């Protein structure tokens, strides 16, 4: 592997900016968490797929 | 007495500590030096419930009731027949539950096998620890344990679960209870392969891996293995465990209003039109 | 001339007169000790 | 640390198998259409191999659907086919079973008439799904351990449904199709018969179910724990008894005192497994046709246990003293 | 008095219900028909709506028990009754637990 | 008479260990009893005469 | 019906009593059938004990064993029992551990003890061997992971025993069963298995912890370089387990 | 009569655990049913004669 | 008397581990039991005659 | 000569003299801290 | 009459520990039957009987 | 007649122990049912008659 | 007297570690006792005695 886990590490990255950044411009804790959490399943699902 | 096959395995040595001093059996058990301090602590607890039995009036296993301290006494010591009794029995329920879990350790040492045994049965003590110790230090007080009786400690459940006003919509009680139906689920379905691989119809030939390894795939679609089915299944288990350990210490020190109104956050997203 | 535990005629006559012995010591000492609980509180 | 078995460090793939054949010719009801995915293969197989479509399997998919489709088409006309409402209430709406008024008559089609055309259509599916179960076992030539242990949960599914509304006579006591709304009535069913922890039969219930967590636990550690002595291959330890079965005897014999075969464990698997519904399906029987209160039950068999503390907070505490002021 | 002066001279004065608002807040409407395309026990049960407390429990809860003295209580006051019809099931329960949620 | 061919049928090892542990779990049952009872319960009986 | 028969003895109640009796004879049922293997009881001398349980031993039943291996009765003569162990007591009595008279790991007691399993391949459904090296296997690849083959093997003391030649799969089921180790002539002579499970694969070798470099030289061979019997595979990984307490004194002394 | 027929059917060492166990449980059981009785039990019935 | 034939059938080194858990059972039990009772409990005695 | 545990008679017997006067030690410690626990607070 | 052939179709081990254990179960039952009925009740006859 | 070869079909020995329990169970459920009826609980009558 | 002859049963090092652990445990023990009472918790009195 060594890119699968390292494509995941950028999508649970991506998660905690998504997190903070919906709630510097309001939401809640719980609502940007829960895009942050799909966007890491997404964004980071793809990355894996997309190039190995 | 031994097995037909048991004397070649009693060899001296694999003990974590008191090496050849306990090093030997009682019967079928396996004594260690954590076994000395098992025997000790079982017993010490047990007798202190029949002990609190016996001033509670009752010796019915039904109503035997040893319950905590009130929450005025905080986390201090209480007296012991007004709930004090109770706090040492946890010691010495942590205790045995400790040292059976390092005897298991030294006895999965000695036969050579993995620590998978012992370490599955940590997550169940981490259930138990996090139920009478770690809730009630973040909540301030040694009563928020359950009690020490056979149906008492079923009223506990429901007060508490009905202190959140309804606790099946605990998103964390959601994911605890699809682990035990599952893993039943996953235990029915294991068991009757080898089952019905070991045992066909009379006058048939017993069936090998590859019979049961296509049964699911003409029944599901998809079989796991007969190595992944394990360990899959210890997976599923341990992560029920793990799960019931997080709904019941978010009730309270980290969720204090009602269940039902943690759903709150996805009826009142933005993206929803009003 | 039967026996599971191994053990012969005149070993289990042997062990069988040691162990009645303590039977009946241990008996003694429990009516000595009843006797005296009867004076304290009797039951009867 | 040393390997523990719970991630294969290498994975190997070659032709895919369509598994074993014999005279009852199971090929030709086969896909044959295989896949591998290599992320479900670091814990298990890595084939998703072709599945066997007969005429159960079949039948038990189309009356699936239908009800899938009844409960879940009635759930968006009940948002007014509003698709941003229908999700973001999605598992707060339901199909609710009919109202105790009409008995065991034949409901309106807006108050519980679609429920019971929807049942009708889950009864036949997962009757079919079992048939397909027991006759895969047949054509395996197989035992039908798979079949039995399946029928005990019907059991349960038919008494929460089917049998329990008959002997109350009303269709109104069969449980709602909803996400939430089937834990609704899951609390609901227990407030109003007593309280259910007090039911023999569903404390009985927990205890098979917790044995059987317990258990699984138990028997997945041992097996990976034996796994370095050839232990997943438990049904060539049952003809022939390797130093794997041994250990895994001997360890939990030196714990507990006594121990199981390779072949005994999964009899004590298979059935604490069964025992969870089959327990409870008689303690929901008999819920309402017998008892009605289970707690009143309980005093009335003395295991209800007593306390003599008050109950008010005005005697333990303040509302002042609460509040820190 | 027995409710207002419960443990202290508590009382009730006209800030107790408006708080400085024209309207007071709090107060509630019947919204009896959540659904659509059903009628019945269904008309009213199967909606996160502002008097369902989060729930999918009925809305009409505080109209039928606050406002129209329907009968509250559900359980079985002997161990074991003779289930004549009208008798309270589970339905009637799971209205009394909407009501309960919001007391 | 002839009661001692009972350590022809018994092992005495495992006789001599389960009457140990049956005869303290009796003895510790009746002292429990009796404690559990007001007439009996030598505790409270010193605790009254002290007065 | 809301009728009790006697007393408060109701319908609810007659069947938690049927439940009761069925649950002892399953009990029973459950408990015998796990005795089709070990019994009798025997004690650490080898004589058949005087107490054998509460459990009687189960009605004898047959297994048709598939590909004209016979039949097999599980209650009965075990012929996985292993005889002239190189065991002594250390106690006169009953309940104590037994020494070692020699080299446990090649004396095969204790962690290091196999069981007299058949002595020949397990097979699959079609009746070929079940595990075979991919050098014969046909269309196997590796798919993921890292690939072991060419890796340097190091041992539990960090020696370095030789370099992973082949590797044996089970292609039945499609999974790594053991890694052929090449063993250097500085370390041993010909080949060597190992099992999956007792080896960490890192990216520039692999890693067994449980066998010391001298003790490499003393695994068990098998008998032909294409298949391995049931026996030899129980040799083989009894070896290694027994490696975990056997390497040095100080696995087999307390750690504490 | 001809009932010493019986250990030839059952094996000796395997019955007298069973009715060793079996006698015990009765004579508790039996034991105990006599102290819910309140006409029987000596332990409150050694209370009212002390009054 | 002859008691010292029990140590022909039992192992020293197998009961004085027997006695030594039972014997500091005992000595924990019955300490805590009077550290239970009101009449008994001597660190609450000495607050108490401290007055 | 029943001997389950391989000890001679003079063995056994000299053993059992060490056992006992260590029990009796034991048991003398006991007697003198009962005795002044009863004239502390007497218990009947 | 030829009733002695039940013995060549089961086997009289089996079905001694099924009858031993079916009429001690039987034999309590009933016992426990006449307990539950106020007519029956020897214990609660005996007090009402003394009085 | 000739019903004697149900015997080739049934197994006696299943036969027989099927039949034990089956005839003890309709008995003891006879026996139950008719304590639960006010007219036939001979325990309760007895009482009455005294 | 002549206990020396302990040592001839038990392995000296296994024991000296044992009790070393019972003895520390034990110590702790008894001292965490006494600071759950209010009598004789040195900590709590020196600010009771400092006004
Ligand atoms: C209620 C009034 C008194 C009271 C009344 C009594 C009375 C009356 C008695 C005691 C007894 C004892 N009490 Mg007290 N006791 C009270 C309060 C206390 C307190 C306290 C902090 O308050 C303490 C610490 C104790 C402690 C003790 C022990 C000294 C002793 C119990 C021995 C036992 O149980 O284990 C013993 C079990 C063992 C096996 C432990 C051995 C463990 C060690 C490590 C083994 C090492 C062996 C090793 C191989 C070396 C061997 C060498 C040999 C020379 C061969 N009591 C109150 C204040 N207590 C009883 C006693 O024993 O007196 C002698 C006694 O008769
Ligand atoms: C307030 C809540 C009440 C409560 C009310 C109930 C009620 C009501 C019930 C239980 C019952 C159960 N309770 Mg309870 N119970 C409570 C407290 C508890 C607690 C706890 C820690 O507090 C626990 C652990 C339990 C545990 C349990 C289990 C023992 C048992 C469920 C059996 C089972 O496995 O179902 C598994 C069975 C099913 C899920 C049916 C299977 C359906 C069929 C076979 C599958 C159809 C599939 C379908 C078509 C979808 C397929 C789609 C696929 C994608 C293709 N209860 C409290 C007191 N409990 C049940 C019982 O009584 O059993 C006697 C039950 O009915
Ligand atoms: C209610 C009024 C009296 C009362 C009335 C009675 C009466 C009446 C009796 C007792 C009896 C006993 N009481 Mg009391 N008893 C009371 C309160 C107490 C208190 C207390 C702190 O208050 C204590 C400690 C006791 C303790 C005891 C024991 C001395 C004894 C029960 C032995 C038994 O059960 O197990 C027995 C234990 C075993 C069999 C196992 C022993 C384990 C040992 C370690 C095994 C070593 C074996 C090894 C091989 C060495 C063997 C060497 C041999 C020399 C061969 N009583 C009250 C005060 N008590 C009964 C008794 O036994 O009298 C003799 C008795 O008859
Ligand atoms: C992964 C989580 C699951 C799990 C796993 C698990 N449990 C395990 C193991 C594993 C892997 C073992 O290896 C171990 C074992 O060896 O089992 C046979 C065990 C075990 N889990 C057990 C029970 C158990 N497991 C449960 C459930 C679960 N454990 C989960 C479903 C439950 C529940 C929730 O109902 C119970 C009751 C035991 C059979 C065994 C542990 C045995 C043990 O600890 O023995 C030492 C102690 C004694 C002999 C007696 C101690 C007495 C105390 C000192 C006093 C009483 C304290 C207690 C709080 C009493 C409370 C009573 C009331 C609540 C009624
Ligand atoms: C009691 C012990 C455990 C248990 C046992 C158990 N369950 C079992 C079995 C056993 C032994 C089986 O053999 C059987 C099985 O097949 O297992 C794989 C099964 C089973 N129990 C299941 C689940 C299940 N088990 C549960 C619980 C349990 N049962 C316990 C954990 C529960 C709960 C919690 O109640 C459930 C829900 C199923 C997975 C399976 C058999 C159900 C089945 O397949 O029924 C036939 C139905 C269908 C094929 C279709 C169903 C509906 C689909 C969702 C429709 C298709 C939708 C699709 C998107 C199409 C859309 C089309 C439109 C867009 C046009
Ligand atoms: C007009 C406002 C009013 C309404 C409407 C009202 N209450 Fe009250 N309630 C009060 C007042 C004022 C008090 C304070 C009495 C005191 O505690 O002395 C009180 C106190 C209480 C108490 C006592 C609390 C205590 O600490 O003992 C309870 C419980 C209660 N109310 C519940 C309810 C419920 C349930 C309802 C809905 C049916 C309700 N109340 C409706 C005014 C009202
Ligand atoms: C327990 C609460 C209660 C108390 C006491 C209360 N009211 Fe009201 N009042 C209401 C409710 C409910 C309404 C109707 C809702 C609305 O109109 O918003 C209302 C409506 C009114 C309105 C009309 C609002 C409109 O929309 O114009 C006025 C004016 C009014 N109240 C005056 C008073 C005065 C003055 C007092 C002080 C004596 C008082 N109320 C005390 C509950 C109460
Ligand atoms: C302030 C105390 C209060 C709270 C909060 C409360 N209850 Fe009640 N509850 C009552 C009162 C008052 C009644 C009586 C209504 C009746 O009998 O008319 C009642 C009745 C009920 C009933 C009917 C019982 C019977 O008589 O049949 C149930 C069900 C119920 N409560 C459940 C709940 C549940 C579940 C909760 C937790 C959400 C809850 N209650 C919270 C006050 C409360
Ligand atoms: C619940 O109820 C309530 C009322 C609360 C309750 O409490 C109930 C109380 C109950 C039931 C009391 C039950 C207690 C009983 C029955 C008392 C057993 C106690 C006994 C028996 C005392 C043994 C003493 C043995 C020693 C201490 C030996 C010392 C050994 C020394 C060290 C010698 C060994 C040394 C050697 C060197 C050996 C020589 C070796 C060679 C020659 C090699
Ligand atoms: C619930 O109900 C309530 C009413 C509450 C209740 O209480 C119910 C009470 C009920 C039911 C009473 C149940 C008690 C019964 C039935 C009493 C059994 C008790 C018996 C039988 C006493 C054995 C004593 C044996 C000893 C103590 C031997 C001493 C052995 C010595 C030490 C000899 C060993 C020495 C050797 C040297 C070895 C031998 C020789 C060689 C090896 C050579
Ligand atoms: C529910 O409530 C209601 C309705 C009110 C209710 O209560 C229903 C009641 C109902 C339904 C009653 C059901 C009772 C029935 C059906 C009665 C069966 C009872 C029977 C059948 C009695 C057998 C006794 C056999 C013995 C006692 C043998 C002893 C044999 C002795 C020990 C000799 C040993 C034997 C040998 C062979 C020697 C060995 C010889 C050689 C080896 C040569
Ligand atoms: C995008 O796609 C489209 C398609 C548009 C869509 O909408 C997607 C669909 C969507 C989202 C629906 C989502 C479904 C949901 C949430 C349903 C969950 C289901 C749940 C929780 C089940 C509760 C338990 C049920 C029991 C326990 C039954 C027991 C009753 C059985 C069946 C017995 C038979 C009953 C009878 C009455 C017999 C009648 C027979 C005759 C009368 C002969
Ligand atoms: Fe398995």
């Amino acid at each position: 592997m060594t890119c699968t886990i390292t494509c995941w590490g950028i999508g649970v990255l991506l998660g905690i900016m998504t997190t903070v950044g919906l709630m510097v411009v309001g939401w809640s804790f719980l609502q940007g968490a829960f895009m942050g959490v799909l966007a890491w399943l997404i964004v980071g699902g793809v990355l894996a797929v997309a190039v190995c | 007495a031994l097995l037909s096959f048991e004397r070649k395995y009693r060899v001296r040595g694999g003990t974590l500590i008191g090496g050849d001093l306990f090093d030997f059996w009682v019967g079928p058990f396996y004594v260690g030096f954590f076994g000395v301090t098992t025997a000790f602590f079982a017993l010490l607890g047990t007798i202190l419930i029949f002990w609190g039995a016996s001033q509670q009036g009752t010796f019915n296993p039904w109503l035997i009731n040893i319950a905590p301290p009130d929450l005025s006494y905080g986390l201090g010591m209480a007296p012991l027949m007004e709930g004090g009794l109770w706090q040492i029995i946890t010691i010495c329920a942590i205790g045995a539950f400790v040292s059976w879990a390092l005897r298991e350790v030294e006895i999965c040492r000695k036969l050579g096998m993995g620590y998978h045994v012992p370490f599955a049965f940590s997550v169940a003590i981490f259930a138990y620890v996090t139920l009478v110790v770690f809730r009630p230090l973040l909540m301030g007080a040694w009563g928020h344990g359950f009690p020490y009786g056979i149906w008492s400690h079923l009223d506990w459940v429901s007060n508490t679960g009905y202190a959140y006003l309804h606790f099946h919509y605990n998103p964390a009680h959601m994911i605890a209870v699809t682990f035990f139906f599952t893993t039943t689920l996953a235990l029915a379905l294991h068991g009757a392969l080898v089952l019905s691989a070991a045992n066909p119809p009379k006058g048939e030939e017993v069936k090998g891996p590859d019979n049961e390894d296509t049964f699911f795939r003409d029944f599901i679609g998809y079989s796991i293995g007969t190595l992944g089915i394990h360990r899959v299944g210890l997976l599923l288990a341990l992560n029920a465990g793990f799960w019931s350990a997080v709904c019941i210490i978010i009730s309270g020190p980290v969720w204090t209003k009602g269940w039902p109104e943690w759903w709150n956050w996805w009826l009142e997203m933005p993206i929803w039109p009003s | 001339d039967l026996s599971f535990t191994g053990l012969t005629d005149e070993q289990a006559q042997e062990l069988h007169s040691v162990y009645m012995s303590g039977l009946w010591l241990f008996s003694a000492v429990a009516v000595v000790a009843h006797l005296a609980t009867f004076i304290w509180r009797p039951w009867f | 640390p040393e390997y523990q078995n719970i991630f294969t460090q290498v994975q190997v793939q070659g032709p895919a198998e369509l598994g074993v054949d014999n005279e009852n010719n199971l090929t030709e009801e086969r896909t044959t259409g295989t896949g591998f995915s290599q992320l479900i293969g670091w814990i298990g197989n890595a084939q998703l191999g072709p599945i066997y479509l007969g005429w159960f399997g079949i039948i038990s998919l189309v009356t699936g659907t239908l009800w899938f489709n009844i409960v879940g088409f009635n759930m968006l006309s009940q948002v007014g086919y509003s698709i941003p409402e229908f999700i973001r209430q999605l598992f707060w709406l339901a199909l609710e079973p009919p109202s105790p008024e009409y008995g065991l008559r034949m409901p309106p089609l807006d108050d519980g008439g679609w429920f019971i055309i929807a049942s009708f259509f889950l009864l036949v599916s997962v009757i079919s799904w079992w048939l397909r179960s027991y006759q895969l076992a047949e054509m395996h030539k197989m035992g039908k351990h798979v079949a039995w242990a399946f029928a005990a949960a019907i059991w349960l599914f038919l008494v929460l449904g089917l049998f329990r509304p008959i002997l109350m006579g009303s269709w109104s006591e069969a449980v709602p199709y909803g996400i939430f709304p089937h834990l609704d009535w899951t609390t609901a069913f227990s407030i109003r018969y007593g309280n259910l922890y007090y039911n023999p039969f569903h404390a009985l219930s927990i205890v098979f179910l917790y044995g059987s967590v317990l258990l699984f636990a138990m028997h997945g550690a041992t097996i990976l724990a034996v796994t370095r002595f050839g232990g997943d291959r438990e049904l060539e330890q049952i003809y022939d008894r390797g130093t794997a079965s041994e250990r895994a005897g001997l360890f939990w014999r030196w714990t507990m005192g006594f121990n199981a075969t390779m072949e005994g464990i999964h009899r004590w698997a298979w059935w604490f497994a069964v025992l969870t519904p089959i327990t409870g399906g008689i303690g929901i029987l008999l819920t309402g046709t017998v008892v009605d209160n289970w707690f009143l039950w309980a005093v009335e068999h003395n295991f209800a246990p007593d306390y003599t503390q008050d109950y008010g907070y005005e005697a333990y505490t303040t509302y002042d003293g609460f509040l820190g002021r | 008095a027995g409710h207002v002066y419960a443990n202290a001279e508590v009382g009730v004065t006209c800030f107790t219900c408006h708080r400085g608002q024209a309207v007071p807040s709090e107060v509630w409407y019947r919204i009896d028909p959540v659904t659509e395309n059903t009628s019945g026990w269904a008309s009213v049960q199967n909606r996160a709506t502002s008097l369902s407390q989060f729930t999918s429990l009925p809305s009409d809860a505080l109209y039928q028990y606050l406002l129209n003295y329907e009968q509250i209580a559900v359980h079985d006051l002997e161990s074991r009754v003779e289930t004549l019809p009208g008798d309270p099931t589970w339905q009637n329960t799971e209205r009394t637990y909407s009501l309960m949620n919001y007391f | 008479s002839k009661f001692y061919k009972i350590w022809l049928i018994f092992d005495p090892r495992r006789v001599f260990v389960a009457q140990g542990v049956f005869l303290f779990l009796l003895a510790a049952m009746i002292h429990l009893v009796l404690l559990s009872t007001e007439h009996f319960n030598w505790f409270e009986l010193a605790a009254a005469n002290a007065a | 019906m809301e009728e009790t028969f006697f007393g408060n003895f109701d319908l609810a109640s007659l069947s938690l009593w049927l439940f009761y009796g069925f649950f002892a004879l399953l009990i029973y049922y459950l408990q015998t059938e796990n005795m089709r293997e070990g019994y009798p009881l025997e004690d650490d001398d080898g004589n058949t004990a005087a107490n054998q349980g509460p459990f009687p031993l189960p009605k004898e039943k047959t297994f048709k064993l598939q590909h004209g291996r016979g039949e097999l009765t599980l209650p009965g003569e075990d012929v996985q029992r292993r005889d002239n162990l190189a065991l002594r007591k250390t106690a006169h009595g009953n309940g104590f551990p037994m020494e070692p008279t020699g080299d446990p790991m090649l004396d095969g007691v204790g962690p290091a003890s196999w069981s007299k399993r058949r002595d020949v391949p397990e097979l699959d459904a079609h009746g070929h061997p079940k595990i075979v090296p991919m050098s014969a296997a046909e269309g196997f690849g590796v798919s993921a992971g890292t690939d072991p083959r060419g890796l340097p093997v190091m041992a539990g003391d960090g020696e370095i025993v030789g370099l992973v030649s082949d590797m044996w799969i089970d292609e039945a089921e499609q999974l790594v069963r053991y890694l052929e180790i090449e063993l250097d002539p500085e370390w041993g002579d010909g080949k060597r298995l190992v099992q999956r499970e007792m080896v960490r694969i890192k990216s520039d070798r692999v890693k067994v912890r449980s066998i010391y470099g001298k003790h490499f030289k003393n695994v068990p061979k098998t008998k032909s370089p294409n298949q391995v019997t049931l026996l030899e595979e129980d040799k083989i990984m009894a070896y290694y387990a027994g490696g975990t307490l056997y390497a040095d004194e100080s696995r087999l002394e307390p750690q504490l």
